């Protein structure tokens, strides 16, 4: 264990440095389609999948 | 169309309307209405009809409850009604 | 309306709260009898505003289970081992008690006790032994309206004698004379019901000429709390009767009208002949232990006592003085125990 | 000029009280049968409502675990998960992986003791009083692990936020193997009892019909789901620990009856003893809970010979973490079905609002459309595969 | 198919007041108490029952209230609650103060108030 | 007194956002349910 | 849609990149677009179905709940076919007291969706047991527990309190204990309810530090 | 998955998976590619009822298109449902569910909207991103 020895807090304080940030949508500008559906599959080669995460995160 | 006396059925209501708390002491008789001359509430209103219900074995429409105003009015309806 | 307080010397000090179960009343009571008809409401009545109330009782742990609920923690305080002849245990019971109330008798005689010990002896040892306390405050007895020393009945002179000597003794008692009192666990409804249902006849004395006022147990049991929060009434005689007085011959009539028996199974066994038929049944139970086959209806005692009229003295105290309207006892609540069992449209 | 047909009228609002061959607690139900088949039935519930989700408000967090413990007494360790997971989604706070793998192994445990219970609660109710018995030996086997880890065999909380309550003891890795060499061949003897009877076919199979629309348009979940064809498993879809490493298959049935419900769960069973030897031969080693002591409570040692760790100890158990403003709800797959909680926190030391999501809900709202069209001994069935339990039911 | 000749909610309260008062016989049919109380009798507790909630004037408060009055029939009605509920709820407190007799107070309200109790807003039991 | 720049600032927009009817004084009690003496 | 039993073997993702990237980064945008009357505001926050990625909180008003519930649920990219509960949060500070809160699963986008409802407790918000038969005993309960009459309701009845219970408990100027005890009496041989004594208090113990900052 | 039925049967059959897990439930028609073909088509006609300027129908017609791309390139049965990850009787049925809503749609018409809608958005940074680096 490295903390024994070296204590530093607000290095590893991840309950206190979370925030939330704002924007605003408006119905004007269009979506962007191509995003969904140009990144997706036509055909069964080109699919692509994402994996399960094995572990949860832990500090280690 | 009095199925009925007309002595009676005015005698018996009167009698019913009696039994109520207020509506009586110096008026208890035709040509009074109830909310206006006797100070009854609406919901005493119905109880006394439902209490007529009980006196006379008859029903009485809702709609009809909306148009009986009077001491009148209530025996003019008991007497039209044949079951009476 | 406003609560009273409980009329105790220095009450005002301890009491405290609403006056429910968790609150605290300033009444420690000894009632003897607890386990019994009678005094099992009193106890609910006393425990149930707060109160602490010592139930001594001869040992019998399934009797006694209902007084357990009456109260809160510490509340109901049940000793094991109650004896009418020990003294060393009258004193401990009443020990802490600033009220007493005794509801200790007998219906009928076995060899054990008969009715001179428990309706005289008692009473007058108690009446001393709370006397020479002086914490007890209160003192309350609860006895029959027929009661009188010039009765032919054993039962209801015995108690009579018990009743002047605690007079004597204790000059600021109050005795407390109730009816046949009317209930669920009472010994008048279900005695006569079960001698119209599961007795081949029933035996009226005389064609039940003799008249009587009964009342609810509820009644006596406020009357009781009206007792303890007044104490004006002390020294005095309250005749509880109930609101209505009916002849034997009514009560009789009604109860065979609301269980709709067929028809009529009582019969006259007119007096002069039970003086005779149970005249030696009487000498048969001072000699054997209590048997349910036999018991308190078929007793001369029984015929003595309803060949009068067991109602309230016309000049007397009453359910009025206590500021109690008394419900009766033939309609009502009072009488769904016995409605239960038959009303013609049950099976 | 055609003649109209006139229909028949439905009586006997009966009311089925609280029966013991059933589904454990207390079940008024209101039942109106044409004759011998059922038209409507009303569940009422609140029998066993205990204001477990506002007496929450008035506790600290940590104070508040024994309560999800409560709220299911077949399967503790999964109710109580999903609380210490939201917390731990609030406080950003990361499980080391010997906690999560303890995690996982006592969630297979729990999982197993509670469908152990199903089936032969079900088995009972049914009629059959063997396997119910052959059963129970296992289930205090499980029970005495329990005991060992918490010193409680039934209300646990030994799950804690960032890890466990304490370590594992020494030999229990060995105990819990040798339980699971035999599970197999007891599992094996209840399934040859149970299974293949002509009875049992008889009165399972084709009885609590469902489908997979149904199920998800009453928002069911677990082994309802899966009985009726529906691939979809949240250890799997959306995993929450160590679990995603975990090599198992999901069981999958078609009919939705009864009978497919059965054998659901029975492979349950046996995925679950495969996940136990996953986790006992990749059992890791080190920290049990979290490192930061600010939101776990430091050792004994430790405290009484730092400074620091006795200010936070003391801290921790009279006031408590702090977790920030924020709202999650954190489902897990309970053996009875999803089991999810809704946190509401403001930022001080006690929830806002803890809403609790009961499978069991669910599954009794769903009885109404599942027993329509049965007997009065069918009632008995279909309850028995919904497994509801009424202090889960009734917060 | 025409002549000439051819052609020629303030009260809600009072609606759910008629569904009780229709309803009460079907309550004592259903629970057994015919020979406790009679129709007349209920028909006046619910009056008061009304009674206590008038001064509110908002037609949506109103709503609810009446929404809430028919689920306390409804209750009754479908048998979810009992007999000794109506005994005890109902019936027994009626009876209980038509049963009463009091001593008209000399004391006014304050005097009466104040040998009973300190704190006068704490309620007081079996009073 | 800047600002939060937490969930706080959501709490806010759905404060500012929002609005209740009005009703009259007192008449809120009697849907709540309780004894009428809390008051 | 139904995520019936497809794939055999080697079914271990756990699902494919668009379909994760439609829902983890475009699915507010998408939803508001499409339907932005429906929309008053958005909140991206900490996951239901995760700790890492991201899931929306729709605020929307109870005139449009049904609209947007029944196009949440039927939209071919938005197939939210499950409801798992239903849920209410009292604000005593804010004139609207009460946020209904629904939440929502779509099995096919492997996604969970908060949407809230702001009302005060004299409106109603529409049912939505049309669009999921699961909703009639969810908001029964909401009901029950705070008091939000939901409109055109097959049958609005109390589930959790006792018979005869007026009071929502848990609105917060709700006492914890209640007003009322159940107690059975000699006398009438009944259970009867009384008003509330404690032998002992619940003891309120204040924690709260003046040098905290999280406390919003 | 698992099968949790003791007799064997054959899985590649395509036809005895689709018995088995009960896909007859959700639809008794057989779901060829055809049927798709056509259900997507039919939709693509149900949505001109929404106005041609409206995100709602640009959205249902860019997924239309999409799919009967991906009907094009392959010419398997199979393949489609590989591709888009379902059974090609629940595909069916999707347009179908997408069909009930219209009305609903047609008659609150929520793409009525004024030219200054703006919805507020609000979006959660995690602390693990600025600590471990930035
Ligand atoms: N009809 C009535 O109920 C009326 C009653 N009364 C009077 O009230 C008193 C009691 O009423 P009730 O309660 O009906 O009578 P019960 O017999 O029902 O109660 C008698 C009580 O006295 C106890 N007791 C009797 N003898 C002894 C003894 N020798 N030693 C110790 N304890 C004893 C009994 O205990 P155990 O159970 O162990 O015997 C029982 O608890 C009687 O005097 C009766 O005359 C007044 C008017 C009418
Ligand atoms: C055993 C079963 C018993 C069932 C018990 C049911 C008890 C229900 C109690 C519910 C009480 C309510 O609904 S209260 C209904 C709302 N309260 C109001 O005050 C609105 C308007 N009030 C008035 O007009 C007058 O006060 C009024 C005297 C009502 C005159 O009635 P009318 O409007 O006609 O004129």
């Amino acid at each position: 264990p490295k903390l024994v020895y070296d204590i530093k807090y607000f290095a590893r304080d991840y309950r206190r440095n979370n925030s939330y940030t704002v924007r605003s949508v408006d119905s004007k500008t269009p979506f962007d389609y191509s995003k969904v559906f140009g990144s997706a599959p036509l055909k069964p080669a080109d699919v692509k999948t994402v994996r399960i995460p094995e572990v949860m995160p832990h500090r280690g | 169309s009095s199925f009925l006396p007309k002595e009676e059925v005015e005698s018996r209501i009167i009698a019913q309307v009696k039994e109520q708390n207020l509506a009586a002491g110096i008026k208890v008789e035709l040509s009074s209405r109830f909310d206006k001359d006797l100070g009854l509430d609406s919901l005493d209103k119905v109880e006394l009809l439902i209490s007529l219900e009980e006196d006379f074995g008859v029903e009485v429409p809702d709609a009809e409850i909306d148009k009986i105003h009077t001491v009148e009015d209530a025996v003019n309806f008991f007497i039209s009604n044949p079951s009476s | 309306s406003t609560l009273k307080p409980f009329d105790l010397n220095a009450n005002n000090a301890v009491r405290n709260g609403p006056g429910g179960r968790s609150s605290i009343g300033g009444v420690v009571a000894t009632v003897f009898g607890a386990n019994g008809f009678i005094g099992s409401y009193v106890v609910n009545e006393i425990s149930k505003r707060g109160n602490q109330v010592v139930c001594p009782y001869r040992c019998n742990e399934n009797k006694v289970q209902p007084l357990k609920q009456m109260g809160d923690l510490g509340q109901v305080v049940l000793l094991p081992e109650f004896d009418i002849h020990d003294d060393e245990y009258i004193r401990r019971a009443i020990s802490r008690s600033n009220v007493v109330i005794n509801c200790v008798g007998i219906r009928q005689e076995t060899k054990n006790y008969s009715y001179k010990d428990v309706h005289v002896d008692f009473p007058t040892r108690l009446a001393k032994i709370v006397a020479e306390s002086g914490k007890v405050e209160r003192f309350i007895q609860v006895s029959e309206m027929g009661a009188d020393v010039s009765h032919a009945s054993r039962r209801l002179q015995t108690k009579a004698v018990g009743d002047e000597a605690i007079m004597k003794y204790i000059p600021d008692a109050t005795i407390i004379r109730p009816g046949n009192v009317v209930g669920i666990e009472d010994y008048f409804y279900n005695n006569l019901i079960f001698q119209l249902s599961y007795t081949i006849v029933a035996p009226v004395i005389n064609n039940g000429a003799n008249k009587v006022q009964p009342t609810y147990i509820l009644d006596v049991a406020d009357a009781v709390v009206k007792i303890l929060k007044d104490k004006k009434t002390s020294g005095k005689t309250y005749y509880l009767g109930g609101p209505e007085t009916l002849t034997m011959r009514q009560i009789y009539d009604h109860l065979i009208d609301t269980l709709r028996l067929s028809n009529d199974d009582t019969v006259n066994l007119r007096y002069e002949l039970a003086k005779m038929l149970y005249k030696p049944l009487d000498t048969l139970r001072t000699k054997l232990p209590e048997f349910p086959f036999l018991g308190f209806m078929m007793s001369s005692d029984y015929a003595e006592e309803q060949v009068a009229d067991s109602v309230a003295p016309a000049g007397s105290l009453g359910y009025k003085d206590l500021s109690i309207s008394p419900a009766k006892v033939t309609e009502g609540l009072a009488i769904e125990g016995v409605r239960f069992i038959r009303v013609g449209g049950y099976d | 000029m055609k003649p109209l047909t006139p229909s028949k009228v439905s009586n006997f609002t009966i009311n089925f009280g609280p029966q013991h061959p059933a589904a454990h607690g207390v079940l008024r139900l209101v039942l109106e049968m044409d004759g011998e088949i059922i038209k409507r039935a009303d569940p009422h519930i609140g029998l066993l409502h205990r204001g477990t989700e506002k007496l929450l408000e008035y506790k600290t967090y940590n104070q508040g675990i024994p309560y999800f413990d409560r709220l299911d007494y077949v399967s503790m360790m999964c109710m109580e998960h999903s609380y210490v997971l939201a917390i731990e989604q609030l406080l950003n706070v990361a499980v080391p992986l010997r906690g999560q793998y303890i995690r996982v192994l006592f969630s297979e445990i729990t999982r197993i003791m509670n469908h152990i219970l199903a089936i032969t609660c079900h088995s009972m109710d049914v009629g059959a009083l063997t396997p119910f018995l052959w059963a129970f030996e296992e289930r205090e086997k499980l029970f005495e692990f329990y005991e060992r880890v918490s010193g409680a065999r039934m209300h646990a909380a030994y799950f804690r936020v960032g890890g466990v309550a304490q370590d594992l003891p020494i030999g229990l890795l060995r105990d819990i193997y040798d339980w699971s060499r035999q599970f197999a061949s007891r599992v094996d003897e209840m399934e040859e009892l149970l299974t293949g009877n002509r009875i049992w076919k008889e009165r399972t199979i084709d009885v609590g019909l469902v489908t997979a629309q149904q199920a998800w348009d009453w928002g069911c979940s677990g082994p309802i789901l899966r009985g009726s064809g529906i691939d979809w498993d949240l250890r799997k879809n959306q995993p929450y620990d160590v679990y995603g490493r975990m090599d198992f298959n999901v069981p999958i049935a078609g009919h939705g009856d009864c009978y497919d419900r059965y054998l659901v769960r029975v492979q349950e069973m046996r995925e679950s003893l495969r996940i136990i030897y996953q986790c006992l031969n990749e059992m890791p080693d080190g920290l049990y809970k979290t490192p930061d002591q600010k939101v776990s409570p430091p050792s004994r040692g430790q405290m009484k010979q730092s400074m620091e760790s006795l200010i936070h100890h003391f801290k921790l158990f009279s006031e408590g973490y702090h977790v920030p403003a924020g709202e999650t709800y954190r489902a897990v797959e309970a053996p009875k079905g999803e089991f999810g909680v809704y946190l509401v926190s403001r930022g001080g030391n006690r929830p806002y609002r803890c809403k609790i999501r009961s499978p069991g809900y669910a599954h009794l709202q769903m009885l109404d459309m599942v027993a329509k069209g049965a007997m009065l001994a069918d009632v008995v069935t279909i309850i028995g595969t919904l497994d509801v339990v009424f202090g889960e039911i009734d917060r | 198919m025409t002549s000439r000749f051819a052609y020629v909610t303030c009260q809600k309260a009072r609606n759910l007041y008629l569904e009780a008062c229709r309803c009460l016989p079907f309550i004592h049919r259903l629970h057994k108490l015919e020979e406790i109380t009679s129709l007349k009798e209920m028909r006046l507790i619910i009056k008061d029952k009304f009674r206590v909630n008038s001064p509110v004037t908002d037609s949506r408060v109103t709503d609810l209230l009446i929404f809430k009055g028919r689920e306390e029939l409804e209750t009754y009605l479908f048998m979810y609650k009992q007999r000794h509920h109506a005994i005890t709820e109902y019936i027994e407190p009626y009876q209980i103060k038509k049963l009463l007799i009091e001593r008209k107070s000399s004391n006014s309200a304050f005097l009466d108030s104040f040998y009973e109790k300190a704190y006068p807003l704490v309620h007081s039991k079996y009073a | 007194a800047t600002a939060p720049q937490d969930f706080s600032l959501a709490m806010k927009k759905a404060d500012e956002i929002y609005s209740g009817k009005t009703v009259k004084a007192g008449d809120i009690g009697f849907s709540a349910g309780v004894p009428l003496e809390t008051y | 849609s139904y995520c019936y039993a497809r794939k055999m073997t080697d079914k271990d993702y756990i699902a494919y990149d668009n379909i994760k990237n439609f829902g983890d980064n475009y699915l507010t945008d998408y939803i508001i677009k499409t339907v932005p009357k429906y929309v008053t505001m958005a909140v991206n926050g900490p996951a239901q179905s995760s700790v890492l990625y991201q899931e929306p909180t729709i605020y929307t008003t109870p005139e449009h709940i049904y609209a947007l519930c029944a196009f949440l649920r039927d939209h071919v990219n938005l197939q939210y076919k499950t409801l798992i509960d239903i849920t209410a949060v009292d604000y005593p500070e804010r004139s609207a007291r009460f946020e209904v809160v629904y939440h929502l699963l779509s099995p096919r986008l492997n996604n969970r969706i908060r949407i809230k409802v702001v009302v005060d407790e004299v409106t109603s918000v529409p049912s939505v047991s049309r669009i999921w038969n699961a909703a009639n005993w969810f908001e029964r309960e909401t009901w029950d527990m705070f008091g939000v009459f939901f409109s055109n309701h097959p049958d609005l009845r109390r589930v959790l309190t006792d018979y005869g219970f007026t009071g929502h408990p848990l609105r917060k100027d709700f006492p914890l204990t209640g007003y009322t005890e159940v107690r059975y009496d000699y006398g009438k041989k009944r259970v009867i309810s009384e008003p509330l004594e404690l032998t002992q208090e619940f003891r309120y113990f204040d924690f709260s530090s003046p040098w905290d900052t999280l406390s919003r | 998955f698992k099968a949790v039925a003791d007799v064997e049967i054959d899985f590649s059959n395509r036809a005895v998976l689709k018995k088995y897990v009960g896909v007859d439930h959700l639809s008794k028609e057989q779901g060829t590619k055809a049927k798709f073909i056509v259900s997507l088509n039919s939709l693509l006609e149900a949505v001109k009822s929404v106005p041609e300027t409206a995100e709602y129908r640009k959205a249902i017609e860019a997924t239309c298109q999409y799919r009967l791309k991906v009907c094009g390139e392959n010419n398997s049965d199979a393949a489609i449902e590989e591709v888009l990850d379902a059974h090609l009787e629940e595909l069916i049925a999707e347009s179908k569910e997408e069909l009930r809503i219209l009305p609903v749609l047609l008659e609150s018409k929520p793409w009525d909207v004024p030219a200054d809608y703006s919805a507020p958005v609000f979006d959660y940074v995690d602390a693990s991103t600025i600590l471990d680096k930035k």
